[PDB]
């Protein structure tokens, strides 16, 4: 089965220089693209870097640009973060997700388990007024997100993400481009939307669907993430 | 140019890439097409050289890759899968062969393909084998080299 | 007689018997390499989709020889005239670096199109006989760079000349120097020459070594390489030979009296004229030679 | 003393349904659409040129959504093109290098691809990794295979060579029912709109019609002399087209089993190597192997366009399911998608 | 029996195959007009459309 086992991080210095390798075990490397995410405690998440097929197109966040450098070693199967001058907002937990992308692809499809790195001490904005849902099972729920600028593009489709943290586990991608469902999630999940507003409908609450609600826009780099919103019984 | 599409086509590149590569390597093989009547010794020669579906055999002599595609294994009508093997170097004949040569002779699909006789017991080139089989390969080797002149002359315009 | 241009002395001559030949082989070579260029391109870029990498020099040498027959109406007028150019200075000085952009473009591709067969006939399995359209594109243009990176200098070396009552617009003009100008003329001939003359000359002993001389085709294309050879030398020598004897003739003795340079110098400019006779015959041997 | 006599009860059968064929033969097309407007001349140009390719193709097939088209060749390369843009989104190697066929499932999960290896080799698409994998080798063909298509994700009717059609199921890799009826090899297939009927082109110049639930020929038709190289269904389903050697198109009828018009034209002395139908019916697109295909008419045999833009011959053609373009493989390894 | 089975085959075919069901080449004709004409705005190659819908455009 997939899977993306990250090492590194625990405790470092202000101003040091640390190493995360994320290795997918015996799976296509060289198609897939990779992201990493990084996950402030208790906040949300935030795109870091990312490294194209090939090496052939690396991009940075703003706020860790000239400070952070990622690598990719196709033929060990490894990834690499290299951080300089490790501020004191830079803890937080990093990720590791896969995204390939072709015509009818599902990027961010896996998450990695991520490893906690411990610190001693413009662009599309997205917004969730809402922040906690405290729902019974049983009855549809809805949760919406909205853009600052139209994510439609002239091709049709809008690229906006959906992601479901379960707690004490790494999101997962179950809405790709505002419409789609991500393999392997049941079909009650359903969302929708139209340039601006966008929406998650659940037809019923089950027990293991409890967990907090990213939405995540995909148009052009640096792609900002949500305010997550928990859902509770 | 969203960012899934500028990926997407730098995928595609990738592919273009590996496609370019895959082609230049096998570019430098030449195929050639295995037929006779099957019982005068085509696989005698055939080893000789070396040193369902069809037999495929593969060797390179010099600074060139040769594939040989034995045909013996089926038996169905010639003509009908002739229009696959329309593009080939040249055809060898090992020696109903008086009646197999004359539909090879003027078969509509190959007015431009030599083909290359042996007398083990478009031009056509003859030649006795002997018992080295260097001078064997020496002579199909310098057919396809002639065949290869005619084709690069008549893309030039030359020919 | 004696002029000096830029602190060089030289001998120009503005006489006679240039407007009794010059003009009449000019003009008659305007009318036929329009139509011969003409129905080139029509055939090249209209009624004909496949483009082949020696066909795309093909299509090089075809494009250097329509701008040079285009160019060539404005020598006519030139000459008509008597040497005195009444068009202004741009247009001189663009139609100077014009003349030697594209006589050298197509000495060029001739040379680039006889190395090709030269690698198609001797050496059939090399890798510059399959090459890819983007690398023939490159080269086209990497060799259409060399050719304008040689010829800014006559782009900017100077602007037509006042002399007499007239105008003269010229750039192979007869000074006691030797500059860069007359060693590339020397250049591109002698060294297209011999590399012609290689792949010719191999090409010939291939062909007829292998075994090959029994074919028809063959000896239609054996000939037309060997026409090729010699109207490329027949075309590019009495130019060049007179350029040699005129620089014999400056060396020894030399800014003299000049006159023994006037009967010689009739001779170059007439057999100047004689190089676009070469493209003009391009179209009948090159592209006019599928069966 | 048993030949004889079954042999003239065959001749027998032959005259009386000949004879009964014959009865309804009163009326002609040619004469009843000679009232309606014609289209009149049709100018389709190269849209798109899809390139990558470095030999002959041999096959190609679109998707149901009509924007990707999988594309085989001699090279053994199969390539998932994306029509709208030209940029590949897969290249799946193939064992063998003499694939004379490839497929393509309704639902775009599933990619077919066939030759002379006698395998029709399903690939997977839709998979947890991003290579396409094999996922199963249909054998059981006793010669070359020519054709195969996909009735769903499941189901599978091949075509081969050794005068037989089979109905696989996917899982299991066996044939649940078996086609015998025709004498020469099969070259064409042609799965009806609702899934129910094909029509497979013999080398016998004879073209049978089956049921993909009982397993009998329901019908058979003649006409043409030379083996049939092409079939296409009419977008209705009750009609098909027959292309074949002799440099003749031949449409026929289904409910009334007979020639219903032909289409022929003198300076056209080359065979034809496929032959599709257009969105309404209209426009019955013919790829001769004289080095350019020409647009027709259904109705009135006006030879409306041609399509001149490719070096060498055009071996398959395809139109879209929802009728915006066709695309032709030719010989010369280029797709041009034509609107 | 190889002979006689492939007879009795054949036979077998050419009986129940025979002409079962069959209309006139008029009514045939008549159908396939009716549909086309049905179906001649949804075809875009019988009426070649604007590029603004077209997908495929330089
Ligand atoms: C356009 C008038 C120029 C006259 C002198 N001249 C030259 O300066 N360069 C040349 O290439 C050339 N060819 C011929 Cl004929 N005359 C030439």
């Amino acid at each position: 089965d997939v899977q993306l086992v990250e090492s590194g991080g625990g405790l470092v210095q202000p101003g040091g220089s640390r190493k995360l390798s994320c290795s997918a075990s015996g799976f296509a490397f060289s198609s897939f693209g990779m992201h990493w995410v990084r996950q402030a405690p208790e906040k949300g998440l935030e795109w870091v870097a990312y490294i194209s097929s090939g090496s052939g197109t690396i991009y940075y966040a703003d706020t860790v640009k000239g400070r952070f450098t990622i690598s990719r070693d196709d033929p060990k199967n490894t990834l690499f973060l290299q951080m300089t001058s490790l501020r004191s907002e830079d803890t937080a937990m990093y990720y590791c997700v896969r995204s390939i992308y072709y015509y009818g692809s599902s990027p961010f499809d896996f998450w990695g388990q991520g490893t906690t790195l411990t610190v001693s001490s413009s662009d599309i904005v997205m917004t969730q007024a809402t922040s906690s849902v405290p729902v019974t099972p049983g009855e549809s729920v809805s949760i919406s997100c909205r853009s600052s600028k139209s994510l439609l593009h002239s091709n049709g489709n809008t690229y906006l993400y959906w992601f479901l943290q379960r707690p004490g586990q790494s999101p997962q991608l179950l809405i790709y481009r505002m419409s789609n469902l991500a393999s392997g999630v049941p079909d009650r999940f359903s969302g929708s939307g139209s340039g601006t507003a966008f929406t998650l409908t659940i037809s019923r609450l089950e027990a293991e669907d409890v967990g907090v609600y990213y939405c995540m826009q995909h148009l052009e780099y640096p792609l900002t993430f949500g305010a997550g919103t928990k859902l509770e019984l | 140019l969203s960012a899934e599409d500028k990926a997407a086509v730098e995928r595609s590149k990738m592919i273009d890439r590996n496609l370019r590569e895959d082609g230049e390597k096998a570019a430098r093989e030449v195929k050639l097409l295995l037929l006779g009547a099957g019982e005068s010794g085509k696989s005698t020669i055939v080893k000789q050289m070396k040193i369902t579906g069809i037999v495929e055999t593969h060797f390179t002599f010099k600074d060139l890759h040769f594939k040989m595609f034995d045909v013996g294994g089926q038996r169905s009508e010639r003509k009908k899968w002739i229009h696959c093997f329309e593009g080939v170097t040249a055809i060898i004949f090992c020696v109903e062969s008086m009646k197999l040569f004359d539909s090879i002779c003027n078969n509509k699909w190959f007015t431009d393909t030599s083909i290359i006789l042996f007398l083990n017991k478009k031009e056509i080139y003859t030649h006795f084998t002997c018992a080295t089989d260097t001078k064997n390969v020496q002579f199909v080797f310098d057919a396809v080299t002639d065949v290869i002149i005619k084709n690069n002359l008549k893309d030039c315009g030359l020919f | 007689h004696f002029l000096e241009i830029d602190k060089k002395n030289c001998c120009v001559f503005r006489d006679d018997f240039i407007v009794k030949v010059l003009p009449p082989v000019l003009g008659l070579e305007f009318i036929f390499g329009l139509l011969g260029n003409g129905l080139a391109l029509w055939i090249f870029c209209f009624h004909l989709k496949s483009w082949k990498s020696s066909r795309i020099f093909l299509f090089n040498l075809a494009v250097a020889d329509f701008l040079l027959i285009i160019c060539l109406p404005f020598l006519m007028d030139n000459y008509v005239r008597r040497w005195d150019w009444k068009f202004g200075d741009i247009p001189c000085r663009l139609m100077l670096f014009m003349l030697a952009m594209n006589r050298q473009g197509s000495i060029i591709f001739l040379t680039v199109v006889a190395v090709d067969r030269y690698f198609r006939v001797v050496h059939p399995h090399h890798a510059l006989n399959k090459i890819s359209n983007r690398t023939a594109a490159i080269i086209s243009c990497l060799l259409w760079g060399i050719t304008i990176g040689l010829t800014v200098h006559l782009l900017k070396k100077k602007m037509p000349i006042q002399n007499g009552g007239a105008n003269l617009c010229s750039s192979f003009s007869i000074c006691h120097t030797f500059q860069w100008h007359e060693a590339m003329f020397l250049l591109e001939f002698f060294l297209p020459l011999g590399i012609i003359l290689f792949c010719s000359a191999r090409i010939i002993w291939s062909l007829r070594q292998r075994q090959m001389d029994r074919h028809a085709k063959i000896k239609r294309a054996i000939t037309f390489i060997m026409v090729v050879a010699i109207v490329f030398v027949i075309c590019f020598l009495p130019s060049v030979v007179v350029r040699i004897r005129i620089f014999w003739l400056l060396h020894t003795s030399g800014t003299q009296n000049c006159e023994v340079y006037r009967s010689v110098d009739l001779a170059f400019f007439i057999t100047l004229s004689f190089t676009y006779m070469n493209s003009m015959l391009d179209p009948v041997v090159y592209y006019f030679s599928s069966p | 003393s048993e030949l004889d006599q079954l042999r003239q009860e065959a001749e027998q059968l032959k005259n009386q349904i000949r004879d009964a064929r014959k009865a309804c033969a009163d009326a002609t097309l040619s004469q009843i659409t000679n009232n309606i407007d014609p289209v009149g001349r049709i100018q389709m140009r190269t849209r798109r040129t899809l390139r990558g390719h470095l030999a002959k193709i041999y096959a190609m097939h679109w998707g149901t959504d009509s924007r990707l088209l999988v594309s085989a060749s001699q090279d053994g390369k199969l390539i998932i093109w994306d029509s709208y843009t030209t940029n590949k989104v897969h290249a799946i190697p193939l064992r063998s290098s003499w694939v004379m066929t490839c497929a393509y499932a309704p639902s775009g999960n599933y990619v077919a691809c066939g030759g002379l290896d006698n395998i029709c080799s399903i690939y997977n698409l839709k998979t947890r990794e991003g290579n396409v994998r094999v996922s199963r080798e249909l054998a059981g063909h006793t010669g070359y295979l020519s054709c195969c298509r996909f009735l769903d994700d499941n189901q599978i009717v091949t075509s081969s060579g050794d005068t037989t059609c089979a109905l696989w199921d996917i899982e299991t890799g066996q044939q649940t029912t078996t086609f015998t009826g025709h004498t020469g090899d099969v070259m064409s297939l042609s799965l009806a709109p609702d899934t129910r009927l094909f029509v497979s082109g013999a080398c016998d110049a004879s073209a049978k019609l089956w049921d993909v639930r009982e397993g009998m020929c329901r019908q058979t038709f003649t006409g043409h002399e030379s083996d049939i190289n092409a079939i296409c269904f009419f977008p209705n389903g009750n009609a098909f087209a027959t292309g074949s050697d002799d440099a003749t198109c031949r449409l026929f009828d289904l409910r009334a089993d007979q020639e219903l018009m032909t289409y022929s034209h003198d300076n056209i002395i080359c065979g034809i190597t496929s032959v599709s139908f257009s969105k309404s019916g209209r426009l019955l697109l013919a790829g001769y192997d004289d080095f350019n295909c020409n647009v027709w008419d259904a109705l009135k045999a006006d030879r409306a366009g041609v399509l001149a833009g490719h070096d060498n011959r055009v071996s398959c053609l395809g139109v879209t399911d929802d009728g915006m373009a066709v695309a032709t493989g030719s010989w010369d390894s280029f797709l041009k998608i034509w609107n | 029996t190889a002979s006689i089975a492939q007879a009795r085959k054949l036979v077998e075919q050419l009986k129940m195959e025979a002409n079962i069901d069959r209309i006139k080449v008029s009514k045939a004709a008549a159908d396939l007009m009716a549909y086309c004409e049905a179906h001649a705005k949804e075809d875009p190659l019988l009426t070649p459309v604007p590029a603004s819908e077209n997908p495929f455009r330089e």
